[PDB]
Formats: C-alpha cells, structure tokens, sequence
C-alpha cells in the first residue's frame, strides 16, 4: 500500500535490433579506408549471472560488412583503366616457350596507341583459361568475359589485402560477445561479456575452406542450422592450425603496353624452364585432423558410416580450392585430399597437389562484372594457416553419410568468424513504483 | 509476375541424349534454388536432382547419378537438363520448381513452370489397326479396340457421329513397345443388336487414314 | 526414407460443404509439410506452408493443421472449381510427394454395369488376342477388376483405363484389357473378368468361352 509512479534513468536492459555499425582503421595502409576511421584502443568487461540468446544465422552485421566489402571493392576499383579496346580479334598461334599446352597464349592484335592515327601491331602472352575460341578457325581466340562485360584492370600499387577491421558500436549500442567456449551458433549462453568494439577481423576470400583465421577454444565445433536436415553449408571450426605451403616457381617479364595517359600491363616472357604451380600439404596432421572431425562429426548421426569425395560440377571456384596470395590468383586440385571413408563401428610425408592461374576473375558473388589481375614478377612463395572448413551434404542412403567440399557463397565465410557478436539498443527509462510521493 | 518457360519436349527416340531448357524472367537469378521434378503416369511425382545457379552446383537422386547432367548459363538465365540413354519407362511429364530458402536452409517450393512432356518410343508415324469387338451376345455394349498408331490423337465416333448413346472413349494407354492403344464403348438395347446397324468411324490425323470399320455383323 | 502415405484416394462432397484430407508420414518431419493444389494440367499452386500458414492469395476457406505424425488439409466452403487434386509435400529431409487425392461430386451410389469382350477374329489373324472387360455407369471410384483364364489369376500382363466423371449424372466408366498372344489365347477354354465394387454386393463375374 502507498505505493506511487517512479521513474529510473541510466536502467539497464535492452532490446535486439538493427543499426548501422561504424569501423576502424589501421596506422599503416595502402595509400576512404587509408587513413579513416579512428584506430582506438578497446577494453572489455564481463557481464556477471547475464544469460542471453544467441544466433549466428538470424544476426544483420554479416550482411552489412558484405556490403562494406563489395562498397570498399567498388571505390578502389573505380580510378582504373578500363580494357575496352583490348576486345580486338586476337590471332594466336603459341609456339614461343619450350612447351606450349600449359598456357597457350604467347596472340597478336591491333591497338591505337598515343596518336589515334592507325592501330599498331602488338603482342603479348596470356593463359588458355581467360581465352576463348570463336567460331570457323581454331586461332581465331576472344577474351573471356567481354561478350557479356567491361574489364579493369587493377592498378598495382592500390592493392588491396587482409587488413584487421574492427566494427565500433554506435553510441546507445553494446555489442555483445558470448565468450563460452563450447557455443553451437545458436542457444542461451551464461557467459555474457561486453566490449566497445570487435577484433581484428580480415577480409579472407578463399572457397571449399577458410585459412589466415581464428581458432576454437575446445576441440572443433561444427555450426549448422537446425530447421531441417536439409541444409545448405555447414560451418566446421578447427581447434588446430594446419599449415599449407603455396608456389609458383616460375619468373614472369611484366611488359607495359601504352593505351591517354594509361599504361596496359601484360606478360611478355617467363623465365627458364616451365613448372608447374603446385602447394604442399604436411599428411599426418591432415589426416590426423580428418579423422578427429569424422569422429566428432558421429556424434550427430548415430549409426551411419562417414566418407569423403570432392565436388562435382559448376565453375572453378567450386571444383578447386580458390584463394589470392601476393597479386595471384590460385585454384587447387583437391581430390586427392578428400578420398576417405569410415565406419560407424608429427610432420612425415607431404602431399603435393597440382594447380592453375588465371588473370580475369569475376566478382566473387556476382557475375556482369570482372577485373583483370595484373602480372606478377618472379617466383612466389606462399604460407597460411588453415582455421575449418565448409562442406554440404548428399543425400544417400542407409546406413552410409556422404559430405562434400563446397561454399561458393562468399558471405558463409564471414559468417564463421562473426558468430560471437550481436548488437543491442539500450532502453534507459524504464519505470517502477516506490513508497514515496511528491513534494505538493 | 515470375515465369518459368520452359522449351524441348515432344517425341524422343529410345536410346537417346535428350536435352530440356528454362528461362526464368522476373526475379534476381542467383538467390533462388531450382529443382527439377517429374511425374509419370500412374504414379506420383519424385524428385530428380537440384541446382544452386549461382555457382553450379548440383546435387542428383541416388539411383540416376550417372545419367543426368544440369548446367545453366547466368547470362541468359538459362538452365539446362541433359539426360543420357533414355529408356521406355522415362515417359513423364516434366517441370522445373523454383525453391524458397533461408540463409542455411532450405523450404517449400513456390511456383511451378508450364511443363515439358516426354514420350519416349521408336516408332514412325503410322495409321490405326482398328479390331471390331463382338456385340455382347437389356442394355447390352459393344466397343473396339484402336491398336498400334502413332502419334496422338486419334477420333472417334459411332454412326458417322449419331449414336452418341453412352459414347465412352477412353484415354489414350502407350503400351511398352512403344505404341498407343486404346478401347472405345457404346451401349445400345439388346434387341438393337439384331437391328439397328453400326458404324465405328476411326480418323488418325498425323497419318491422316480413316476407316469406318463394321463392329455389327458379329452380332453372335 | 520418408513415405508420405496421402488418404483417403478418393473424397466425395457436394459444392459449399467442409472436407477434409489426411496425409500420413512414416516418422517424424517435424512441421516441415506442405500442401499443393494441382489443376487440371496447369502448374500447381502452394496451399500451405509449415502445415498451418495460408499462402498468399490463397482463398481463406483454406485452412491446415498439424497432429505430430499426421497432417490435415480442410477445406471449409469447398467451391466448384475446387474439385481437383491436392498433394501433401515435406522437406525435413530427402523430398517426397504423396499419391495425391482427387475431390469429385458426392452423388448417389450406382452399380456397374458390367460386359466381356471375346478378343476380335481379326486380331486372331494378327494374333495379338487381347480380352476387354467393361464397367460402366457405377459410384464411386473404389471399384476392381481381377483377370481369371480358366479360372486362373493373370497380373501384370494387363490395362486399366478409367472415363472422366460424367458431367450429368456424376458416374464412372472403367475399361480393363488382359493383353495376350494367339498363343497364350490357346491355352484355356474359360475366360472371366471378376469385378469387386461397394455399390456391387459380391465380386459379380463374367465370363465366356473360346469358339
Ligand atoms: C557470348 O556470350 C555468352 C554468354 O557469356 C558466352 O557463353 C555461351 O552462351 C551460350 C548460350 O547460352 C552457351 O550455349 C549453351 O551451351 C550448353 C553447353 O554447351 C557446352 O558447355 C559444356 C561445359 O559446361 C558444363 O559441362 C558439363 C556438362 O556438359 C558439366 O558437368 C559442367 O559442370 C559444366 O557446367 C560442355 O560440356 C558441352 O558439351 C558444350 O560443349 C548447351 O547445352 C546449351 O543448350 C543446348 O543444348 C542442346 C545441344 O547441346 C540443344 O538442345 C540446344 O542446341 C541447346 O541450345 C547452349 O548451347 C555456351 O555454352 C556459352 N559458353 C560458355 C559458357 O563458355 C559465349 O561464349 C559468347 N560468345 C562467344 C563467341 O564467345
Ligand atoms: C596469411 O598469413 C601469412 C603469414 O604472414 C601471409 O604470408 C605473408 O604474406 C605477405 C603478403 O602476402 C608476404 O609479404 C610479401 O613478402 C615479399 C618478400 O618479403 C615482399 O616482396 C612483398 O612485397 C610486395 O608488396 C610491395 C608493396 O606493394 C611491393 O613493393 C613488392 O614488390 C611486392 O609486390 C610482400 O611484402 C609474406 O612474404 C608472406 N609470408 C610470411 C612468412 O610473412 C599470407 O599472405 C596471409 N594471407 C593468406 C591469404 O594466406
Ligand atoms: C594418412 O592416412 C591415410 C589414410 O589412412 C594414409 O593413406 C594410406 O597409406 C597406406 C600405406 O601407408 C596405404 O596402404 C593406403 O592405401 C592409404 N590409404 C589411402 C590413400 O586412402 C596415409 O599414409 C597417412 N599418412 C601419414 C603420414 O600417416
Ligand atoms: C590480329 C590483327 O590485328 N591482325 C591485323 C590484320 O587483320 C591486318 O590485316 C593487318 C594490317 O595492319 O594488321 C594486323
Ligand atoms: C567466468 C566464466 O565462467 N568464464 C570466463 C572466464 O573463464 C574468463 O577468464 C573471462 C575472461 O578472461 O571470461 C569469462
Ligand atoms: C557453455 O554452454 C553449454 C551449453 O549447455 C554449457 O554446457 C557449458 O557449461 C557452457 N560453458 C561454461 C564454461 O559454462
Ligand atoms: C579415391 O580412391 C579410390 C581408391 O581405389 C579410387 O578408385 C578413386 O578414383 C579415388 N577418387 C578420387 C577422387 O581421388
């Protein structure tokens, strides 16, 4: 009884929605993202007996910082030569090197150059992947993807790579972490903590698994949706690093065509002996680990056998291993690695597996649009860290599983690292009563 | 407002590579799951594989992997079926599916394209065997029985078109030859079999043949 | 895996009334079921997700609901245009379809009429011998046909065709064909098509005899 109206401010409780998210910046850079934002220090505290909800799948920010990815892509690609003229007729015959199959351009063709008088005889080497043949005569040849749209060229000293990012909450928005170890993307933790901003995460494109990235806690988690067995990709987190070792042995003699006041980057001659690109993998702790996450992998379906084979159909990007190191793109023969099979019931040996290098490259989610990778001079030499893996399903049968290597879909990559985070807004006013009047 | 034409079909030869195309109009090409679904006749429909159009990938049944093949263009928003050696049981009627989904999930399907049907036999074209079924011998039937003509359709009637008397042509069956057969039906009074004549017109209009076959004097 | 057992195959109602189909799985599917209307060779239309959320545009006399392991599909002012096919669907895994179910016109029960048809002398001179049965003019569609020669059982080697439901009187017309060859015609004197219907108080047979 006597219990009257209060009102509270600073109240904490909150609830769950959208918002835009501010990012940071970096000391050294490039040289939009250069030299902004702010490059603060954050500090995190832990939220003692706060048990809240989380969801890796429903959260909005994946889609925001994709976004920022593809706006980011798009400024630094836009003060760049565009290759129209290139589009000629390209006659190629590819008798220069001492074998020629592997490559197969080495293609001449007109170009106005600094006059606009008449075009100029030029020639230049490419690969047989971004070249295409016309009809009627086989050395009659046309780039890939000018039938459907422009190509850019990258200018090389913009080059853009993993740089850490950390996303900063707007004022009146906490961020929160769920520092459990043992978190399945989806479910209450008991381990609530709070921080201003995030970590450093980097912009990683890679397909058929995710490398130069966090670790688990425990052992490897598997992260999946739980709407229906029917899913699309299923998130595999590694508690261990495997270490991969990347190469193309070969020098390259990059050789500059005039276009204006552009200058066109080509190949003009590789050094020595051909070789084969090719990368490196240490076989006990790949198999080592392959075993663990089978025998993790059991502890969802109970009494079926689990094996491996790799994907079938589609582009390049699914069939291989894509990724960048340096200025290049590689794609990976990976048969070899996912032939294994089991039942239901430290650095001996390497495998070697066999690649492949193109220069023009679509967008990584989106088809209509292409950039061409200049060359790269030199032998270049590559070593990562592998973090999981993304794979999907077959259907099957009794008694037998089957998963598969795949995630062509960039946007699944981030998903696996921004699974801790999620945004709230504060509510600071919230009412109550009290045995107290006012002053009349 | 989204459509899904789809183009090929008709009569394809036994043993053959067959190939069927769908254009998808108005709805953002790479968000969406396509499945391709087939029902034969006399049983329900089953699923025959999917593909994602953004990057190709396809996944199949687990009895038909090694004959099918899809693949699609993006530029044309093109999807295609390749299925290799057909085989008589095959006849079906055909449809592509485009399917809704979450993030990680798929869910139900929304809409279903116009259809391609398939009617797989090695037969040329060719004129109706017409056999006249005896008279049962108050109300008593007398039928016929069209037999190895190909293609559809075929017409059929009884007095050039006037004893219309419980007229019951029934559907068109392909027997396993590969060859269709079907049984027509009219029922007059008994005493009519002793008097009143009969007439059982036959016209097939891809060969183009008629006959007016005499179903009345077996009469006995 | 999953068998999506559709019942009953065949309803009957008259136009403004309720009706109401169930459709059966083998296991758990949690409530990932779907129901699709199939028109009369046109593309199917979705009904109704998730087993009880209306699609859009869908008329509202639609309506669905769940029973853990049983689905159910009711349709409350059941319209002219709607006696078609519906379907029951499922995604919490592998996909399935059901049978299917066709609504007709609810009439009264009607008994076949029923004849046998001896295969022609012309097709004795090709030798392709086949035997026809008849029924016609019967209520409703659960109706069978069996194959006896000489009093013996033949499957398999034999045809089914049923009318369309007649548009005046709401009856059925079956035919059934016993292909056989002058040679599997010489083998027995007796020949009978048994026919088994619930308007039909016996499997009532006819039958003939060769010559
Ligand atoms: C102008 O721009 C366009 C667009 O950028 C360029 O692309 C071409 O577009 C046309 C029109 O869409 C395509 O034609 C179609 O090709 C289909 C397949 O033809 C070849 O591709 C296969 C390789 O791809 C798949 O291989 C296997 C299965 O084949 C899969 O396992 C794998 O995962 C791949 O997904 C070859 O294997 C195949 O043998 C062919 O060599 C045709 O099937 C398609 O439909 C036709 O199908 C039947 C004949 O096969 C028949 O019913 C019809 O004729 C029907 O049309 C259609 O022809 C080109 O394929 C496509 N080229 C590409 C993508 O490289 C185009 O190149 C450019 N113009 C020029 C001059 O460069
Ligand atoms: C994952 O982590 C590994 C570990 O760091 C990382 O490997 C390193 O990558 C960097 C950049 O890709 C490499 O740095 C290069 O080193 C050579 C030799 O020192 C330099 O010549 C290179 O300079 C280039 O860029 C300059 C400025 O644009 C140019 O002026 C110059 O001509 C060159 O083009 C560049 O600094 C480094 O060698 C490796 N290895 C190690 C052990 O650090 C890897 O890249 C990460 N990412 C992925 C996707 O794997
Ligand atoms: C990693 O594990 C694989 C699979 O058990 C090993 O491959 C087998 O090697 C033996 C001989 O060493 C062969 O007889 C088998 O046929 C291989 N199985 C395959 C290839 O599937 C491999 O040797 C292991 N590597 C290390 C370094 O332990
Ligand atoms: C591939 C190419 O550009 N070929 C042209 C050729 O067609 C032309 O006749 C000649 C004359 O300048 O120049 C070169
Ligand atoms: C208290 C608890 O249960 N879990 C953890 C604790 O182990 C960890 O030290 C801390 C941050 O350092 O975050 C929380
Ligand atoms: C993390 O959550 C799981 C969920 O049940 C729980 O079992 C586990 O104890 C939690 N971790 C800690 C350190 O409490
Ligand atoms: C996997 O290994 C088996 C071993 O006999 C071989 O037959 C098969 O071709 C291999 N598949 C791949 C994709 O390496």
């Amino acid at each position: 009884e006597n219990l009257w109206v209060t009102v509270y401010y600073g109240v904490p409780v909150w609830k769950e929605a959208k918002t835009t998210l501010f990012c940071a910046s970096d000391a050294k850079a490039y040289e939009t993202h250069a030299c902004v934002p702010t490059d603060p220090n954050p500090q995190e505290m832990v939220l003692k007996n706060v048990t809240e909800n989380f969801n890796m799948w429903k959260n909005d920010m994946v889609d925001q910082m994709h976004e920022d990815v593809i706006s980011l892509w798009d400024q630094s690609l836009k003060p760049c030569v565009k290759l129209t003229p290139l589009c000629v007729t390209l006659n190629c015959t590819n008798a220069t090197a001492s074998n020629s199959s592997i490559i197969e351009g080495m293609c001449s063709f007109n170009i106005t150059t600094e006059l606009r008088d008449k075009r100029e005889k030029k020639n230049a080497l490419f690969y047989k992947l971004d070249i295409v043949q016309l009809d009627g005569n086989s050395s009659q040849y046309r780039l890939i993807n000018c039938n459907t749209s422009v190509i850019t060229q990258a200018c090389p000293k913009v080059s853009f790579d993993p740089i850490p990012i950390h996303y900063c909450a707007p004022a009146g928005y906490a961020i929160l972490k769920c520092n459990n170890k043992t978190f399945t993307g989806t479910g209450p933790c008991n381990n609530v903590s709070t921080v201003q901003c995030t970590h450093g995460i980097k912009p990683v494109v890679s397909t058929q698994l995710l490398l130069n990235g966090s670790l688990a806690e425990g052992e490897i988690i598997i992260r999946s949706e739980n709407i229906t067995k029917n899913v699309k990709t299923i998130i595999v987190h590694l508690n261990e690093s495997v270490k991969i070792e990347c190469t193309r042995p070969n020098n390259k003699t990059r050789t500059s065509i005039r276009i204006p006041g552009q200058w066109f980057y080509a190949t003009g001659q590789v050094i020595g002996d051909i070789r084969e690109a090719y990368c490196n993998i240490n076989e006990s702790k790949w198999n080592e680990t392959l075993q663990r996450v089978s025998k993790k992998l059991k502890e969802y379906f109970p009494h079926k056998n689990i094996t491996f084979q790799p994907s079938s159909g589609g582009d390049l990007e699914i069939t291989t291993h894509s990724f960048n190191c340096g200025g290049e793109f590689f794609y990976c023969n990976t048969s070899s690695l996912f032939n294994r099979t089991y039942m239901a019931n430290n650095s001996t040996r390497t495998i070697t597996i066999h690649c492949r290098i193109k220069q023009i490259i679509n967008m990584w989610q989106e088809v209509g649009r292409a950039m061409y990778a200049p060359p790269i001079a030199g032998n270049i030499t590559c070593i990562s860290n592998i973090t999981g893996l993304l794979l999907t399903r077959d259907y099957g049968k009794n008694n037998t599983e089957t998963f598969r290597p795949g995630g062509g879909n960039m946007k699944d990559n981030w998903r696996s690292e921004l699974y801790k985070y999620k945004v709230v807004k504060i509510e600071p006013l919230g009412v109550a009563p009290t045995r107290c009047k006012r002053r009349v | 407002q989204v459509r899904l034409a789809q183009y090929g079909g008709g009569v394809k030869r036994l043993g053959a590579t067959m190939t069927l195309s769908c254009v998808a109009s108005g709805y953002t090409f790479n968000d969406y799951y396509i499945h391709w679904v087939r029902q034969a006749p006399g049983q329900g429909f089953e699923l025959l594989g999917y593909i994602d159009p953004a990057n190709g990938r396809p996944d199949y049944a687990g009895a038909l992997r090694e004959r099918l093949s899809f693949y699609r263009d993006k530029s044309m928003e093109t999807l295609y079926m390749d299925l290799r050696s057909l085989r008589y049981d095959d006849t079906a009627m055909y449809y592509c599916v485009r399917n809704v989904g979450t993030a990680g999930s798929l869910l139900h399907y929304d809409h279903w394209g116009s259809g391609s049907p398939v009617i797989v036999s090695s037969a040329s074209t060719k004129g109706p065997s017409v056999f006249p079924l005896a008279p049962s011998s108050g109300t008593a039937a007398l039928g016929c029985l069209v037999k190895d003509y190909f293609p559809e359709p075929v017409t059929v009637s009884w007095n050039s078109g006037a004893l219309t008397s419980g007229v019951h042509t029934f559907p068109a069956v392909l027997q396993s030859s590969g060859l269709y057969s079907l049984s027509s039906v009219v029922t007059v009074p008994s005493s009519s079999l002793g008097t009143q004549t009969y007439i059982c017109n036959v016209n097939h209009k891809p060969s183009n043949t008629k006959v007016d076959k005499r179903v009345e004097p077996k009469s006995c | 895996e999953i068998v999506l057992t559709q019942s009953p195959a065949t309803l009957s109602a008259s136009p403004g009334e309720r009706v109401t189909l169930t459709c059966r799985a083998s296991r758990s599917v949690r409530n990932n079921v779907a129901w699709y209307q199939h028109k009369g060779g046109q593309s199917p239309r979705l009904l109704i997700y998730d087993a009880s959320t209306r699609a859009a545009g869908v008329p509202a006399r639609f309506s669905g609901s769940a029973s853990g392991t049983e689905f159910t599909l009711a349709i409350s002012n059941l319209e002219s245009e709607d006696f078609t096919v519906y379907f029951c669907l499922q995604y919490n895994n592998w996909w399935t379809f059901g049978q299917g179910t066709r609504v007709d016109i609810k009439r009264t029960v009607a008994a076949p009429s029923v004849f046998i048809f001896p295969p022609s002398d012309e097709q004795l001179k090709s030798g392709t011998a086949s035997v026809v049965c008849l029924l016609n003019n019967f209520y409703p569609r659960e109706a069978k046909v069996q194959w006896k020669v000489d009093n013996a059982l033949q499957s398999g080697n034999s045809q089914e065709s049923v009318t369309e439901q007649d548009s005046k009187d709401s009856t059925y017309s079956l035919s059934s064909t016993l292909t056989l060859s002058k040679a599997d015609y010489e083998k027995h004197k007796v020949y009978a098509c048994e026919v088994t219907h619930q308007g039909l108080s016996s499997p009532v047979t006819k039958s003939f005899n060769r010559g």
